[PDB]
């Protein structure tokens, strides 16, 4: 909680990488909010960082089969919020992380999705890199073509909204 | 039959309409729940204040609540108006598919689902339409040696339809959607260009 | 947006007064969440159109064509193609206003894009509608011409000219985009408009709307409690109106963007994963092919058509 010669607000200070004019005791950003302040008893320019905050979301299996859950705390450290996965998408607490690529089940963000595989087996939450499917590096040649022989008749579904509640 | 099993075992498949009706019902129910907000008034109920407060104070608080209730209605209408634009767009798409795939068999690419449209069928639904989209998708294929033309008497003989193919011993003509090879004859090919033009041209007798 | 923070966080009295408006901002927090969800849905509708990710062949037999200018370059620190790089280098807090990361990152978009491009060049429509078929670029070209009623001899007679016209046009696209930044306005305006609407929302927090002070947490520490309540009610209402204004604009802009994404997804199917004859649909002329490219907040398609050049007047019947 700060007050530097009447300049007030909240946040975290660190050393800046910029210089101010002798008449500039503070700086402001794009929306004129405090960017940095100078210490009146030790002039030094110190950048102001917002106090850690972010949204909190929960990754859960359906409760009909299991109750292991893990929680994502956005834009913060795993120490600010046991099995902790640090990511900008939010530190996932109550989960592990694996380097290998897999399909997407429950999204974390920034390329990582959680899934629920078991281990020796107990079920747990593991954060994984998204694969986008098998990498089908098909080779081609100017003298060869894959030509269909027989076919399948596939029938799928699509459902579209047509109308809303006729509110009066 | 697979579709029926999918729809009954996976009710979440019906989410396109179920979420819409729940969102609209919730928006309207929210509009009702917000009748209880006081907006700075002693009470959220207009007909409570009028028989409870000294009339000039009641008048001020009543007007505050009228404004609050109005804002709730304005919010609702704007949200329903924006949603209506999305629903109209969806309805327009549904109408488009019903003309193009149901009363037709559109070649628009994967428009009504992956594959060539063979047919489509609508079903009714509360607040919407369900379509069964039927397509043609290759089941099996095989790698054949191919050519755009064959070389015969110094000229390039092109298939009238399809590509020239081979299993390693004989050349024939097939279509890209089905390997049903034809004998190469003057009834199945045409002649243009020459043997020094076609890339991939192979030497094959034309009957 | 955290509306508690935007209106006045870390204050017992601001919270108690904010709650007198019920769900007025709760529904906005929900509307913004819904928009963010839609933005990932739009991205998936536009780019995840391959059954599985496909990759290009180890041997770049492009028939003399340079698709290296369109496909992401794996040797660079940023795996972007020369066109994508030009675009990506040009298209660009404590108050509760933040931005969430995408699920599908630029690199993964480039990976789906690469698969789509791989098909565009050597398998056409088959990366979509069924098992992939092996359709090598020179044959796919013979087919691109047959698809518009043109005998494939034009491909062979002009194989070098056809590749050179494509390659030249790519160079022209790169020269245009690199010198005319306004050409990227379709995405630059999206980022600037949304950033400005939000930055305006921040600037507007300082309006007093007739209040004694523009700051809610200033009034509660400055005015006698009932006087403070009156001044606080006026500022909360003004701040709530700013949040609603922002969200309404974002919902409308989302509708325009969703429509754009749906059109983009349609073009991918019509000119990338096929060669549609809908007139001038994915650019003027008969479609031959189209190559998707990634972009911040968008998709770029390189539209390739057959367009008559020189013509003559001949006696007819
Ligand atoms: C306001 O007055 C204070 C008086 O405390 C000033 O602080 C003093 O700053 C001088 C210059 O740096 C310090 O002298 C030297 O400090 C260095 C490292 O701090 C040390 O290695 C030397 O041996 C020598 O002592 C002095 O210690 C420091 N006094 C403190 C910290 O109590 C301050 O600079 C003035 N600020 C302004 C804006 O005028
Ligand atoms: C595709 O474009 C690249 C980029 O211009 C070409 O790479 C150039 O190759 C020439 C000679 O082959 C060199 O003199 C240049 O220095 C290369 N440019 C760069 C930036 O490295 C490449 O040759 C083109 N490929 C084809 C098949 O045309
Ligand atoms: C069609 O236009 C093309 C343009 O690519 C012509 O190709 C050029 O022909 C001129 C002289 O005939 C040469 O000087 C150029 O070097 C050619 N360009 C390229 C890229 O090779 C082509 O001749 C024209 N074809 C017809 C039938 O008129
Ligand atoms: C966690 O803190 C480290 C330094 O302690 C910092 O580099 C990193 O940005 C933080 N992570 C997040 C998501 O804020
Ligand atoms: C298609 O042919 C394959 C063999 O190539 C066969 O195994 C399969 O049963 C056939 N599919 C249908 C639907 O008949
Ligand atoms: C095919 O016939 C042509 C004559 O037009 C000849 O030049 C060429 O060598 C032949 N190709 C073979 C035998 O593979
Ligand atoms: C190729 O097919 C032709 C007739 O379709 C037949 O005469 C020949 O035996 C086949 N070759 C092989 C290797 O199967
Ligand atoms: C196919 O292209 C390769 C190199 O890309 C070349 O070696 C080969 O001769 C070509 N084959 C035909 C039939 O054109
Ligand atoms: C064909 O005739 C039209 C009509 O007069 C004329 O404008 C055009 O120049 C002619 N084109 C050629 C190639 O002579």
């Amino acid at each position: 909680n700060f007050n530097f010669n009447g300049l007030t607000g909240t946040g975290v200070l660190t050393e800046s990488n910029k210089k101010f004019l002798p008449f500039q005791q503070f700086g402001r950003d794009i929306a004129d909010t405090t960017d940095a302040v100078r210490d009146p008893q030790t002039l030094e320019i110190l950048d102001i960082t917002p106090c850690s905050f972010g949204g909190v979301s929960v990754i859960t299996p359906g409760t009909n089969t299991s109750n292991q859950v893990a929680v994502l705390y956005q834009d913060v450290n795993c120490t600010e919020v046991s099995n902790v996965f640090q990511t900008r998408a939010g530190c996932l607490i109550g989960a592990e992380h694996v380097n290998n690529s897999y399909e997407c089940d429950i999204p974390i963000g920034a390329g990582i999705c959680a899934s629920y595989q078991t281990q020796t087996a107990s079920q747990s939450i593991i954060a994984y890199t998204m694969s986008l499917g098998a990498e089908n590096s098909v080779a081609y040649s100017n003298n060869s073509i894959a030509i269909p022989t027989n076919f399948t008749i596939s029938v799928t579904t699509e459902i579209l909204p047509v109308s809303m509640t006729k509110t009066s | 039959g697979k579709i029926q099993d999918s729809l009954s075992s996976t009710p979440s498949a019906l989410g396109k309409l179920q979420d819409v009706v729940n969102q609209n019902a919730q928006a309207l129910n929210t509009l009702v729940k917000q009748l209880s907000s006081n907006f700075g008034a002693i009470s959220s109920v207009l007909n409570d204040i009028l028989s409870r407060l000294d009339p000039p104070e009641a008048e001020v608080q009543i007007d505050r609540l009228i404004t609050g209730r109005l804002q709730s209605l304005q919010t609702y209408v704007t949200q329903q108006l924006i949603r209506a634009a999305e629903i109209r767009a969806s309805a327009n798409l549904a109408a488009t598919k019903m003309s193009e795939c149901v009363l037709g068999q559109s070649k628009r690419v994967d428009f009504c689902g992956k594959g060539y449209h063979l047919m489509s069928f609508p079903q009714s639904a509360p607040h919407g339409v369900v379509f069964l989209h039927v397509t043609y998708v290759p089941a099996q294929e095989k790698n054949f040696t191919t050519a755009p033309a064959i070389c015969h008497d110094g000229k390039a003989h092109f298939p009238r339809e399809g590509v020239f193919v081979s299993n390693g011993t004989h050349w024939f003509v097939t279509q890209r959607n089905f390997y049903e090879p034809q004998i190469i004859t003057t009834d199945n090919t045409f002649v243009s260009g020459n043997c020094d033009v076609v890339i991939g041209i192979v030497n094959n007798t034309v009957y | 947006v955290d509306c508690t923070m935007y209106i006045c966080g870390d204050s017992t009295e601001c919270s108690n007064l904010l709650l007198q408006y019920g769900s007025f901002c709760t529904q906005l927090n929900r509307a913004l969440t819904g928009i963010a969800v839609e933005q990932d849905k739009n991205t998936q509708e536009v780019f995840a159109q391959v059954k599985q990710i496909y990759k290009t062949p180890p041997i770049k037999d492009f028939g003399g064509f340079n698709f290296s200018q369109i496909l992401p370059d794996p040797s660079k620190p940023s795996k972007r193609s020369p066109i994508e790089d030009l675009l990506f280098n040009k298209v660009t807090k404590f108050n509760g206003l933040t931005v969430l990361p995408p699920l599908l990152t630029d690199e993964m978009i480039a990976q789906y894009t690469s698969a789509l491009l791989a098909g565009t060049i050597t398998s056409g429509w088959t990366f979509g509608a069924g098992p992939a078929l092996q359709i090598p670029f020179p044959m796919q070209m013979a087919y691109r011409f047959n698809g518009i009623g043109v005998t494939q001899n034009v491909l062979y007679e002009n194989q070098k000219l056809i590749a050179n016209q494509f390659n030249s046009a790519i160079g022209k696209i790169q020269d245009s985009l690199s010198s005319t930044p306004s050409a990227l306005g379709k995405l630059q305006d999206v980022v600037n408009q949304n950033a400005q609407a939000l930055n305006t929302l921040v600037k507007q927090l300082s309006s007093n709307f007739g209040a004694i002070s523009s700051v809610l947490n200033d009034i509660l520490s400055r005015l006698d409690p009932p006087e403070a309540e009156v001044q606080i009610d006026r500022l909360i209402t003004g701040r709530l109106q700013s949040l609603q204004t922002y969200v309404t604009q974002q919902l409308i802009r989302a509708a325009e963007i969703r429509a754009s994404a749906n059109l983009a997804a349609t073009k991918m199917s019509e000119c990338v994963l096929g060669q549609s004859k809908r007139v001038d649909f994915c650019g003027k002329g008969y479609h031959l092919m189209s190559f998707p490219q990634s972009a911040p907040h968008g998709v770029v398609f390189l539209h390739v058509t057959y367009v008559p050049a020189q013509e003559k007047n001949f006696t007819t019947a």
